C-alpha cells in the first residue's frame, strides 16, 4: 500500500549498478544480517531471488536512491538508510550526504479511456530477431503487451495490491535505444528502451516498476508525476 | 466619562486563540480526516448578536482583541512613556514588588484578603495612575474600564451602534498565514559552508543521522496561524468612574504616546501596528493631526504635568506593602 | 528605530502560496470540470482592506513577500556575510546547535519552556546579531519586527500611508507563466515593494549590522525560484527614521557611519562562546 522511496544527494548522477555494487561494497562484514535483507538473499547464501525484488534501486539525476514496496520493504529501508548514510560519509569525508524521504501511496483504479504512460529504463532485449519486429507494431506488440502485463500482475501480487480484471494496454513506442554493461570493462551489453509508451486504460498512483530485473536500476517509473505532463520542457 | 478611540490597523494584529486548532490545505477549519492536517492557530474570536439585515437576531463569531489585552497595553504605554521617565528625572527607585505590583496588579498570587483603611483608600484611588488600575495584594477597585477592540463591522452594529456605520465591513476579516521551519541540513551544500562548525562535514553527517534515528522532535515544521487582515477600522470604548483631572490627562498622554506600542502578539513579524485615527471624548472629537490637543483639553494635560512633576514611589511602595 | 527599505524586482519575484489550484487555457482560476483544467500554483495573496476612492472599504487579495520569508533572507544574509566571515577570520568554530540556533532560532523540536535568568537576557538582547533575532531554547523576545513585502499599489494605499502615493500602479500585479505546460503565477517585474522594519530601542552595533545586510542583502534573491532567474531585485532607497541615507554605492554617509565603526567593533569583540551559551539547553 505504502512505497518508500530514499533518495542520497552525493552530487553526481552515478547508474544504479555501480550504486547498488558499491552499497554491497561499503556494508562488507558489518551487520550481515541488514546485507543479506538489502541484496535480496537467501538466508544462509549469497544468492539472489528469482521472484520479484522487494529492494529497489534507481537513477536519481542527482545520485542514486533507495524503494521500499510493502511494509516489509518499508521496514527494511527504514532500519537501513542510517547504515548506508554512516557508511557513505565513513567513506566520503569530505562531502555531504543529503537523505531525501518521501512515501507514496500505491494506487490503481479503472478509466474507461487510456492515458500515455512511459517510462525511460525498459528492458525488451530478448532476442535479436525481435528488435527488428519493431518496425511493424502487430508483431511487437504480443511480446511487449505480455510483458507489460505479466509485470504489472507479478507487482501488484507482491504489494497485494487489487486490480481490475480488464486491462487492456496497446504500445506507441519509444525514443531511442541504450547500451549497459555490468563494468565499464565489461563486454557483454543489452539494449534497452527510453520514452517507451504504452496506453493503459486505468489510473496508476505513486510510482511503478515494469518489465523484469528491476533491482539492478531498470523499469522504475513514477506514473503520477508523468499525469502532470511535465515532459515539456525538454530543448536546447 | 466615556472615551472612543478610533484605531485603523496598517499590519494585520494576531491575537491568539488558546487551543490546538487543525487545518487542511486551501484553508478547510477542522477538515474531514484521511486529507492533510496541520495545526492552526485561530485569532481570538468573541460571538456577538446581531442582525445581517434579516431582522432575526442569531451569534455569530466576531474577530476581537481581548479587553483585558488592552487595558495591560495602556497600563504599559502609560508605564513606560508617561510615568517611568518621570521617576527617573527623579531618581526614585521603586522596590521591586511596587514594580511587580504596578505592572501586574499584584505582588504575588496571593491577595491580601482584607479591606484596606479610608484614608488610604482615598489616597490610593486619587493617585493618577493606581487610581485608575488598583489592584495590589489587598484588592482595590480601579477607576478604570476598557472594553474589546471590536472591529467595525455588520456583526458590530449592534454592539457599538450606528454612530460609524459609513466605515463598516461586509465580509470577513481574517486570513491564514502560512509558516515553516527549516534545517540547515537543506541549505549545506559544501564543506567550505561547514568550515565555522565542528567537526566539519563528518559531524553534520552523525547529527543528521541522529535526527533520522532517535530525535522523534526537529526542526521541521509546517503551519500556520490566523490573523485579522490590515485596514479593518476598530473602535476601543474607554470608560473612567468619576476620574480627577490628573487621571484624564494621563489617559490622554497614553493614547498619545500609544501609536509606538503594537496591540498584540506577532512581534517578530510586526503584527500589531496601528495608527490611531479619531478620538472622542464624551461625544467631542479632541483628536488632531498632531494627537489629543486643543483647548478643551489644555486643563487635564496642565493637571497630569502639576501631578507627573511631584510624584514619588513612596505611593506605589505603600500600595505594593501586604499586611500579612 | 524605523526602518523603511524600497524593493523593486528586475525578475518576477515567485512566492508560491500554499494549496493547489487549477487554472484553464484562457487563464480563469478553478474553472468547471467541463473544461480542461491545469495545475496553478499560486502566489502569496493576502487579503487587505482598502478603498478605490469609493470609499467602500473592500477586501482585497494582494500578492506580497511574507514577512517570515523576510526574516529569513535578511538573517542569513547577515550571518553568511557578515557574521560568518568574521567568524571565520577569527578561526571561531561553532557546535552544531550554534549553528542551527543560529539560522532557525531553537535547536530542537521540543522548547524548554523554562525563564531564563536576567543576566543571560540583557547579554543576549545587546548582541550584535542574537539579539535582533533570538529566540533560542528558552524562548526569548527578539528586537526586530520583520513586515512582509507589500507592492506599491492601489489596494494597499492604506497600508502605506501619505506616501509614496505617486509611484502607484493600478493595473493588476500578477501574471501567469506557462513552462502539460508548468503554470506559476508571479508578480510583474520592476514593480516597487515596501519593506518596513521596526527595532526596538536598538543599540549602534545592531543598526550597523542592519545597515551592513543591506549594503549586501542585493546579492541574494527573493522567496526562492533559484531556478528560471526568479527573485533579483535592487534596492532603490532606504529612509532610516524618517531620512534616507541611501546611496548608489550603498548605505553610507556622514549620518550612518558611526553604525559601522560601532558594529566593527562588535564584530572585531565579538566570539563564539555567546553562540554556544545561547544554543545550550537548559534541560
Amino acid at each position: 500500500m505504502f512505497v518508500t522511496q530514499v533518495i542520497f544527494n552525493m552530487g553526481e548522477r552515478a547508474y544504479p549498478d555501480r550504486a547498488r555494487a558499491m552499497v554491497a561494497e561499503l556494508m562488507d562484514g558489518v551487520q550481515p544480517g541488514l546485507v543479506a535483507t538489502l541484496m535480496n538473499y537467501i538466508p544462509g547464501t549469497s544468492t539472489s531471488r528469482t521472484e520479484f525484488p522487494t529492494v529497489q534501486f534507481g537513477g536519481a539525476s542527482d545520485g542514486f536512491c533507495l524503494l521500499g514496496f510493502g511494509d516489509g520493504g518499508g521496514a527494511i529501508v527504514r532500519d537501513a538508510v542510517p547504515l548506508i548514510h554512516a557508511a557513505l560519509a565513513r567513506r566520503m569525508p569530505d562531502r555531504i550526504i543529503q537523505v531525501e524521504h518521501k512515501e507514496h501511496s500505491l494506487s490503481a483504479e479503472a478509466r474507461p479511456y487510456v492515458l500515455s504512460y512511459t517510462v525511460p529504463r525498459m528492458v525488451v532485449q530478448k532476442k535479436q530477431r525481435h528488435a527488428e519486429r519493431l518496425l511493424h507494431e502487430a508483431e511487437g506488440k504480443a511480446h511487449l503487451e505480455g510483458l507489460f502485463l505479466r509485470s504489472l500482475q507479478r507487482q501488484a501480487a507482491a504489494v497485494g495490491l487489487p486490480l481490475p480484471e480488464n486491462l487492456e494496454v496497446e504500445f506507441k513506442g519509444a525514443v531511442g535505444n541504450f547500451a549497459a554493461k555490468h563494468n565499464p570493462n565489461s563486454k557483454v551489453a543489452y539494449r534497452g528502451l527510453r520514452g517507451a509508451v504504452f496506453d493503459v486504460n486505468a489510473r496508476l498512483g505513486g510510482i511503478w516498476t515494469a518489465g523484469f530485473m528491476l533491482s539492478k536500476g531498470y523499469g522504475q517509473f513514477n506514473a503520477t508525476h508523468q499525469l502532470s505532463g511535465a515532459v515539456n520542457a525538454l530543448s536546447e | 466619562m466615556q472615551i472612543e478611540v478610533l484605531i485603523r490597523n496598517i499590519t494585520p494584529i494576531f491575537s491568539a486563540a488558546p487551543g490546538s486548532y487543525y487545518v487542511s490545505l486551501d484553508g478547510t477549519i477542522n477538515p474531514p480526516q484521511g486529507a492533510s492536517r496541520f495545526p492552526l492557530t485561530r485569532a481570538r474570536t468573541m460571538t456577538v448578536v446581531a442582525e445581517t439585515g434579516d431582522g432575526v437576531a442569531k451569534a455569530v463569531p466576531l474577530p476581537i482583541v481581548p479587553g483585558n489585552t488592552m487595558r495591560n497595553l495602556l497600563r504599559r504605554t502609560m508605564l513606560k512613556d508617561v510615568i517611568e521617565p518621570a521617576l527617573r528625572d527623579k531618581s526614585a527607585q521603586l522596590s521591586i514588588g511596587a514594580y511587580a505590583t504596578a505592572y501586574a496588579g499584584n505582588s504575588s498570587g496571593n491577595p491580601d484578603g482584607v479591606p484596606s483603611s479610608f484614608d488610604e483608600i482615598v489616597t490610593m484611588r486619587a493617585h493618577p495612575f493606581l487610581g485608575l488600575f488598583g489592584g495590589g495584594p489587598r484588592m482595590l477597585q480601579g477607576r478604570l474600564m476598557v472594553d474589546s477592540l471590536y472591529p467595525i463591522h455588520q456583526f458590530s452594529q449592534r454592539i457599538i451602534g450606528s454612530d460609524y456605520i459609513n466605515d463598516s465591513i461586509k465580509g470577513g476579516i481574517t486570513e491564514i498565514v502560512w509558516t515553516r521551519r527549516n534545517d540547515p541540513i537543506l541549505q549545506l551544500g559544501s564543506p567550505d559552508d561547514a568550515a565555522v562548525i565542528e567537526g566539519g562535514a563528518q559531524a553534520a553527517n552523525d547529527w543528521i543521522t541522529s535526527l533520522l534515528a532517535t530525535t522523534k522532535r526537529g526542526l521541521k515544521a509546517f503551519n500556520a496561524h490566523e490573523v485579522v487582515i490590515a485596514g479593518v477600522k476598530w473602535l476601543w470604548r474607554i470608560n473612567v468612574d468619576r476620574p480627577s483631572e490628573s487621571q484624564i490627562g494621563l489617559i490622554l498622554l497614553a493614547l498619545n504616546k500609544l501609536a509606538n506600542q503594537r496591540i498584540a502578539g506577532g512581534h517578530a513579524k510586526d503584527y500589531g501596528r496601528f495608527v490611531i485615527e479619531d478620538v472622542i471624548l464624551d461625544g467631542e472629537s479632541v483628536w488632531t493631526p498632531s494627537g489629543v490637543s486643543g483647548q478643551a483639553t489644555e486643563q487635564f494635560f496642565d493637571a497630569i504635568a502639576e501631578a507627573l512633576d511631584g510624584m514619588t514611589s513612596s505611593e506605589f511602595e505603600q500600595f505594593a506593602a501586604s499586611a500579612k
